[PDB]
RNA sequence: GGUUCGUUCCAUGGAAUUAACGUAAACCCUUGCUUUAUUUGUAAAUAUUAUAAAGCAGUUCACCUUUAUAUAGGAAAUGAU
């Protein structure tokens, strides 16, 4: 028994029979501390007590003696199915950053997904194409491939326009006069010289190494 | 020469063109267009809010518990399943416990009691300490010593006291009481991990002194009185959970403080200073009478 | 501060710091101040009078 | 914070008090480690430009400040009589010597 | 193939040797000097070169000591979430 | 999001008497930047600039070459806006202090009202015609004009985005077409590099742009039309511009060192 | 777990916080230096051996290296002293 009696839910029950009486028999019993009134009327919560968790997806009706039934299950959507066909058809989408970071929770407030992909608040990747897609399947009654098909190739004719606004805007900004900084082509290719540099160092010591022990393996000390 | 002369103008330099570039980004630093600025790093300690919602809670990663495999089925109560490999704490058992305990922070400061708020990690000392400030009461950002109550004679031994009427003001006259009076215990400890210092945790039990945790998916629920489900690990968590709890308690004193220019104490004078009135007229009886 | 130590610092408040040339000539011939000559106003300077 | 700062070639050296001195001064018991990082923030803000600092942050700044004074004890020089003969003297285990050296032949 | 294993409860997750053992280099020209006279001879003249080599090393100052390595101070703050806990 | 601000004194309901009618004046701020923040919360939709300012993201996406078209909202809904703040309701006598001031730097106010307005029309594209306070580290505050093409900073953070000159008509066999194709092969070569041409305070307190002037197609296209004939354009848009000039509030963003 | 001549110091532990003795420090002799005193000691002397009261001094400064960035260590006739 490595564990210890915690009582830190009968603090009250405790002080207040310790507060009920004096020590010395025939006084009066002294004031009670000043937290044995404000929490008077706030009792603890039940703790530890395993009930039967939520199900999430319906449970195995063809078991007869089923285990785990205090076992929180997994929370599964019907997006999830449509999250991997889309990532696993387009997986450099993933390469797109995108920020989990919430700002203030309420993102789905301004989601209406019958107006199109682009939405207030959220950023076009492949979950506007999910939510765009699940819309269209449930309330246009469309097949998974049909909704797939219109809500994707929406999807590619938003990116083609972001690409070429990279190119003009550079383009255009030189025809008045305006330069730019150093591409990420170049930024990355300086960085791999510097690496490769320290890799020839590494491989002339160890080449120049090995060359020891071939000739330390034969043995030459009497200098005929 | 001309080389160190240079340094000379630019550290002169520095003051004019410092008061020139706040003059200036006062003008056109907002001509564009209003940004809906709705998330600042430090809102929580600025101004945190009243009460939080579930959808504050959330934003804040309040939701994310530990690993499925590093759990304590103890509180299966507050999971709300399976996700990414770990136990989603529910967004509304979190809320109702938060709330719950927000009520137990501001009654023991209306009755004047001592509120002890814990955090030790590394980045929690910003939090707590704002939070002593709103509520009043006393922080803690490194080890909690063990003995600090239970043996607290000892350890608080020379750090001074003094005592207070119902204004907070204090009184004078009782000199010879802050020397033979051993030291303080908090009222009510708010301890934001309560999975790392299990030593003070358990001196409130030993000492019957209430508690307030943020139980984790990992973290034994019988620990504290009153438990929030939430995750401790996220230092943007606990910043709101302090935030409310910090709001609790300065609503809690206002509440005492205005009633007492009312004339109407909410509190009573605790037993420790009882004694030392009645020893007080004994004292004094001798003197009327001889 | 029972068991803290001591820095050995200079105290430019001893006697012996304060004049480094003990002679009574040079101390009183106008040195800093003018007209301390009289020897009674540099010990009352120097130590706690009574009188 | 939003006050701008010296480059540090171009901050004057101060002597700030050490470890021991604030464990004497406040008469706790604090960590090298806590002291550490409470000083560096004494270092951050004397780089503050003098002119910007405010009078609040010079106070804070001259109560960690090591005034210690070392002990000078300087030797004093081997003079030359008139006659050009110094006399330097030299000791070893039981002895103790006294040679007028002049310039001759 | 199985994958490594959970290790059991330790009461200190460390390495006996952290840094490893210099081994004196004047011990590995010994050897070369005592291979010559074996196969050579003693007064021979093919050892001069490897004698030779003998007494500069010995006269050669030692290397310095290298700075202890770290590694049982990291081992002790995963131990407990790498293996089953501690135990004592 | 990035949202639409109303304007100084309600030009977009009632408009400037004499110089823009209601009308367009709606059409050149309400509906147009409405149109350039809509694409820019898309660009910046989760992005760090999400809740940036538009000067904050003229700066910070001046020289990447990969944001070059987020610098073009950016800088077109902050100096579009710069411009119509900077109008007054009713004429505005010019201050005494601006007023002296300007006579050492031009010569005459009329001086420097026929360069913006002549720099306009030379121009022969949309783009910005500022008014800036040059003030180097121990040389007087003096000022000069500057002209920006479509989406130019005056700043000097963002010089990589000033398009002053027209590669296309400046750069060509003349002496003059050499030395301007020289200056676009240095500053590329040394922005790329990295290299410094010109030193700069710190701060980008060396220009402070105190007035500006919207010569976009938008903005007069519609109420002085083309300008066939003579009759309204371009040009009488700039001239008309003159008159409601808020040169009390000019005076004050110049902030002139006490020199009288 | 590191470090130290050293339960020294730093860090850390789901228990520590502290007191006394030994230890350390300090003490006596000795070493360099400053001031004091000059007989019965010192050739002379503008004070330098000796005598002996008090004070200062070190691993201090410089150089090199340095872990978890918290505590430091090394080099020993050709840095100072
Ligand atoms: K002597
Ligand atoms: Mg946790
Ligand atoms: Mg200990
Ligand atoms: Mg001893």
């Amino acid at each position: 028994g490595k564990g210890r009696i915690f009582q830190a839910a009968k603090v009250y029950q405790r002080a207040s029979e310790a507060a009920a009486t004096n020590i010395v028999s025939g006084l009066p019993p002294r004031n009670p501390p000043l937290w044995l009134k404000a929490i008077e009327s706030i009792p603890p919560a039940e703790i530890n007590t395993r009930p039967y968790p939520i199900q999430h997806s319906p449970p195995n009706p063809r078991a007869r003696k089923p285990r785990n039934l205090f076992r929180p299950t997994k929370i599964v959507y019907p997006e999830d199915e449509l999250r991997r066909d889309f990532y696993r058809d387009h997986p450099w989408e993933l390469a797109r950053p995108r920020m989990i970071i919430e700002l203030d929770g309420k993102d789905a407030r301004f989601l209406d997904w019958s107006k199109g992909l682009r939405q207030r608040g959220i950023p076009l990747s492949g979950e506007s194409v999910v939510q765009r897609q699940l819309w269209l399947m449930e309330n246009q009654g469309m097949t998974k491939q049909e909704a797939y098909d219109k809500a994707r190739h929406e999807f590619y004719k938003l990116r083609q326009l972001e690409q070429m606004e990279r190119r003009i805007a550079v383009e255009e900004a030189r025809m008045v006069g305006g330069y730019f900084g150093k591409d990420l082509l170049t930024v990355g290719m300086e960085l791999e010289n510097k690496t490769y540099e320290s890799w020839k160092k590494w491989a002339t010591t160890e080449i120049a190494r090995q060359e020891s022990a071939r000739a330390s393996m034969y043995t030459n000390v009497v200098d005929n | 020469d001309e080389e160190a002369l240079k340094l000379k103008q630019q550290i002169e330099a520095i003051p004019g063109n410092f008061k020139l570039f706040k003059q200036t980004k006062a003008q056109t630093q907002k001509l564009g267009a209003g940004v809906e600025v709705r998330y600042i790093p430090e809102q929580y300690l600025r101004n945190p809010p009243s009460d939080a919602s579930l959808e504050d809670l959330m934003a804040a990663q309040a939701h994310m518990g530990h690993n499925t495999s590093l759990w304590n089925p103890a509180n299966a109560r507050y999971i709300y399943g399976v996700r990414q490999g770990i136990h989603i704490i529910s967004l509304e058992t979190t809320a109702t416990h938060l709330r719950r305990a927000a009520r137990v922070v501001e009654e023991v400061a209306y009755r004047g009691g001592l509120i002890l708020f814990v955090g030790t990690r590394p980045g929690q000392r910003p939090i707590v300490v704002r939070a002593a400030e709103l509520a009043k009461a006393c922080h803690l950002f490194t080890k909690w010593r063990p003995g600090t109550i239970t043996n607290r004679e000892q350890l608080l031994g020379g750090v001074p006291l003094t005592v207070v009427d119902e204004l907070d003001r204090p009184l004078s006259g009782f000199e010879d009481h802050l020397h033979d009076r051993r030291p303080l215990a908090p009222d009510l400890v708010v301890c934001l991990n309560p999975k790392e210092n299990m030593t003070l945790l358990y001196e409130c039990s030993l000492a019957k002194i209430p508690t307030i945790g943020i139980i984790d998916t990992n973290t034994n629920p019988s620990w504290v009185t009153y438990q929030i489900p939430a995750n401790d690990d996220s230092l943007r968590a606990t910043a709101l959970i302090s935030g409310v709890l910090g709001r609790a308690g300065e609503r809690g004193q206002k509440r005492r403080l205005e009633a007492a220019q009312r004339g109407v104490v909410t509190w009573k004078t605790p037993a420790d200073v009882q004694g030392y009135f009645e020893l007080a007229s004994a004292r004094a009886a001798d003197a009327r009478r001889r | 501060q029972e068991k803290a130590s001591l820095i050995k610092s200079v105290d430019w408040n001893l006697l012996e710091n304060k004049f480094k040339n003990l002679n009574l000539s040079f101390i009183l011939n106008d040195a800093s101040y003018a007209e301390r000559n009289n020897l009674s106003e540099l010990l009352n300077k120097l130590y706690y009078n009574v009188l | 914070e939003d006050l701008p700062v010296i480059p540090a070639t171009a901050v004057e050296r101060v002597a700030w008090k050490t470890l021991e001195d604030i464990r004497k001064e406040l008469g706790e018991q604090v960590k090298a480690s806590e002291f550490a990082r409470c000083l560096a923030l004494v270092k951050r803000l004397n780089s503050i430009h003098p002119d910007l600092k405010p009078q609040e942050i010079k106070d804070v700044l001259d109560s960690f400040r090591r005034n210690v004074q070392p002990f000078t004890n300087v030797a004093k020089p081997i003079p030359i009589d008139q006659f050009g003969r110094a006399c330097g003297v030299g000791k070893r285990k039981a002895s103790s010597a006294r040679a007028f050296v002049v310039e001759g032949t | 193939p199985n994958k490594p294993i959970r290790l059991p409860p330790l009461k200190q997750l460390r390495v006996r040797q952290a840094n490893k053992a210099e081994e004196n280099p004047c011990i590995a020209v010994m050897s070369s000097v005592l291979a010559c006279w074996a196969s050579a001879g003693y007064n021979s003249a093919g050892c001069a070169t490897v004698e030779n080599a003998l007494r500069a090393c010995m006269d050669a100052p030692k290397p310095a000591p290298k700075p202890n390595n770290t590694i049982n101070y990291h081992l002790s703050r995963f131990q407990e979430r790498l293996t089953q806990g501690k135990s004592k | 999001q990035h949202y639409l601000m109303p304007l100084r004194d309600n030009f977009e309901q009632e408009g400037i008497r004499n110089f823009l009618s209601p009308g367009s004046v709606n059409m050149a701020y309400t509906e147009y930047q409405t149109f350039i923040l809509e694409k820019l919360n898309a660009l910046v939709v989760g992005t760090d600039f999400e809740q940036k300012d538009t000067k904050s993201i003229v700066l910070a996406t001046a020289r990447d070459p990969e944001l070059a078209h987020v610098f073009n909202h950016a800088s077109m809904a902050h100096n579009n806006h710069f411009f119509f703040d900077h109008l007054s309701p009713v004429p505005v006598k010019m201050g005494d202090k601006l007023f002296y001031h300007i006579n050492e730097n031009f010569g005459s106010v009329d001086t420097l009202r026929d360069e913006m307005i002549g720099t306009a029309v030379s121009m022969f594209g949309p783009g910005f015609v500022w008014l800036v306070r040059t003030q180097l580290p121990g040389q007087p505050v003096a000022l000069r004009v500057m002209a920006t093409y479509l989406a130019g900073s005056p700043y000097p953070g963002a010089h990589w985005r000033r398009q002053e000159m027209d590669a296309q008509t400046s750069i060509g066999s003349s002496p003059q077409g050499l030395s301007n194709g020289q200056r676009f092969f240095e500053r590329s070569a040394a922005g790329f590099k990295g290299n410094k041409l010109e030193p700069t305070a710190p701060g980008g307190t060396d220009l402070i742009p105190i007035l500006c002037l919207n010569t976009w197609e938008y903005a007069w296209l519609r109420e002085y039309g083309t300008g066939v004939g003579g009759m309204g354009g371009k040009l009488a848009y700039a001239q008309s511009w003159w008159n409601m000039i808020d040169w009390a509030k000019v005076e004050e963003e110049a902030r002139l060192e006490t020199r009288i």
